[PDB]
């Protein structure tokens, strides 16, 4: 009637309770000249469930009518327009109804062509499982691996994916029974950490970049495991890794050498 | 006592605090970018 378009489909409003008694929603829906049923019939595409139910239950069983969330169809009213369907209202699929889902949107509430923005972003990521349980090494791969090939590794806030580098936070290296406690080195290597660098106190062939101690007379040391160690480490002081992340600025690799 | 415990203390909490905000980042980021990952995966399918 007044939304002459929101007529012509079967409604089994009969949990209308999602934010107003369901006779609000009724008379809404009568408003609009839907076609209220109290129960679900074959064209019920929208079966009204602001309230779970045996019956609810039942059509939840019965895979053949659309048991909703009613707040999308409070927001179809609100727009006086049907809003299309959107996988967050929707409680118990048409297998017509996952197919479409599976169509319009992907495996989440996003589409594959109405474009997203960060608040969607967050929306659908929430809807994704939490995906933390990936090793964020793994990540730092996927990151590392991305951040190049997108280009984000111009982001020096995570940089060090990329970089295979060791920091020292012991006077001698090699030696994990040394430790040097009420420095910034732990700091530093946390600063690593921020980066998702390859955080190593001690030098392997993996190592790449050194980071120096407080004490900068230990480049003996990391020269002579430059030696040992076929790579050559690239020497760095504590200003490298502090303004990775403190500035914000990669330091030259090779200003530090010794 | 005063000075040097002050400073102890408050290094290590901020020490910690360090600690904290990057585990929390790069646990946000294994969300974001995992997630990601499987949006762009969807859509790569959907694209081939």
């Amino acid at each position: 009637k007044i939304s002459n378009i929101f007529e012509d489909v079967e409604f089994c409003v009969m949990s209308g309770t999602d934010s107003q008694p369901k006779p609000d929603l009724e008379n809404r829906i009568a408003e609009f000249g839907g076609y209220i049923v109290q129960n679900p019939g074959p064209d019920t595409y929208c079966v009204i469930a602001g309230s779970e139910n045996i019956r609810v239950k039942n059509i939840i069983l019965s895979n053949k009518h659309d048991v909703v969330k009613p707040a999308w169809l409070l927001e179809c009213f609100k727009t006086k327009s049907f809003v299309p369907w959107q996988p967050r209202f929707m409680i118990h699929m048409c297998p017509s109804t996952k197919e479409h889902f599976a169509r319009e949107y992907d495996c989440y509430g996003d589409s594959y062509f109405i474009d997203t923005d960060l608040n969607q972003l967050k929306e659908v990521f929430s809807g994704i499982k939490n995906s933390n349980e990936q090793t964020p090494e793994e990540m730092a791969s996927l990151i590392a691996d991305l951040e190049y090939r997108y280009s984000w590794d111009c982001s020096p806030l995570s940089m060090f994916r990329r970089h295979t580098v060791y920091l020292d936070s012991y006077a001698v290296i090699n030696d994990l029974s040394t430790k040097n406690e009420g420095t910034r080195l732990a700091i530093k290597a946390l600063e690593l950490r921020f980066h998702g660098a390859k955080v190593v106190s001690c030098l392997a062939e993996g190592v790449s970049h050194v980071i120096i101690g407080e004490d900068h007379s230990r480049v003996a040391d990391f020269k002579a495991f430059r030696r040992t160690f076929k790579r050559k480490f690239k020497i760095l002081k504590e200003s490298w890794v502090t303004d990775s992340i403190d500035k914000c600025e990669l330091q030259e690799e090779n200003q530090y050498l010794i | 006592q005063k000075e040097n415990e002050r400073l102890l203390r408050d290094w290590n909490d901020v020490q910690g605090r360090f600690e904290k905000c990057v585990s929390a980042k790069e646990a946000l980021e294994t969300d974001l970018y995992k997630r990601f990952i499987l949006v762009l995966n969807e859509k790569k399918t959907k694209i081939r």
